């Protein structure tokens, strides 16, 4: 016995539109932001030498300690020429409208789910956010915007508090780094109350993020749209999509902003995305 | 826990 009537996208959007399922959680990564022009920050080509160990080093916290500077040189290379949300981010922002997201935890710092219109209160940036830099000194923690620190990070000068002259640093969550304590009271709270995760873009290999899905109810249905299939069980040691025992998590596997298009026409939505999405880019454009 | 690949 089980909530989705078939593990199908159809079967999802019926289970949506039914009065069983009132709280969706999203819980996104890399692969929602790829199609705004945004290439994955772990992906191998941002990998072009500043004398770093080896790879990962650019992104732990071990490292950024006392060097910085590559790293900072890395996001001038890196820094987006437009900050355009994708279909799939402004789905979530329907879902909220809707009434029915309860929260999405995001991978990304990239800001774009603020941009589409998710407010703090919806979002769980569990690696943090370039959205707000702060000074590193206890003593101050100077808080600056993002307009602030990419004026610094293009003038190739390593961004200084103005009050007392630390490093500022953006409010990003390093590998090495422990996530924000918001990140584990909002799930304590949220996951007791779900009815639905929608899993959009992330490939479940970044803990402790990817460890979201084992927290949710044994009845809430859990629908990845992704580019491949992710989250089952490593043999060497999840999702169960395909045996015989599946009930309840069903794989949708394309790109993102195809999958949130498909899902909004089965709900009706369809033509409130486009309109959304079109009035949207067209601000933006614009600016 | 930290953040881990
Ligand atoms: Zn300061």
């Amino acid at each position: 016995e089980r909530l989705l009537d078939e593990l199908t996208l159809e079967g999802v959007a019926r289970y949506m539109q039914s009065e069983r399922c009132r709280r969706v959680i999203c819980l996104v990564g890399a692969g929602i932001s790829t199609s705004a022009g945004i290439p994955d920050f772990r992906s191998p080509s941002t990998g072009l030498k500043y004398h770093l160990p080896y790879p990962e080093a650019i992104f732990e916290i071990s490292y950024f300690k006392k060097h910085p500077e590559p790293f900072f040189a890395l996001a001038k290379e890196l820094y987006p020429g437009q900050f355009k949300p994708t279909i799939c981010h402004y789905f979530m922002r329907l879902l909220k409208d809707k009434g029915l997201l309860l929260r999405c935890y995001t991978q990304n710092i990239d800001t774009l789910e603020r941009i589409a219109g998710l407010e703090q209160e919806d979002l769980v940036e569990a690696h943090g956010t370039f959205y707000t830099s702060h000074c590193v000194s206890a003593s101050c923690r100077h808080e600056y915007p993002l307009s602030w620190m990419k004026e610094k990070i293009f003038s190739e000068v390593t961004p200084k508090c103005e009050n007392c002259q630390s490093l500022v640093k953006p409010d990003i969550v390093f590998f090495g780094e422990s996530l924000p304590a918001r990140f584990f009271s909002c799930m304590q709270s949220d996951f007791l109350k779900v009815d639905l995760l929608l899993v959009m873009g992330t490939s479940l290999q970044v803990q402790p993020f990817a460890s979201l899905i084992s927290k949710a109810p044994l009845s809430t249905p859990r629908l990845l749209i992704n580019k491949e299939k992710a989250g089952q069980s490593d043999p060497f040691l999840g999702m169960d999509f395909d045996s015989k025992k599946a009930y309840r998590d069903v794989a949708w596997l394309g790109e993102c902003d195809q999958g949130c298009l498909a899902l909004a026409e089965l709900l009706g939505w369809k033509k409130e995305l486009e309109d959304l999405v079109r009035r949207e880019h067209a601000s933006i454009d614009a600016q | 826990p930290r953040k881990q690949l």
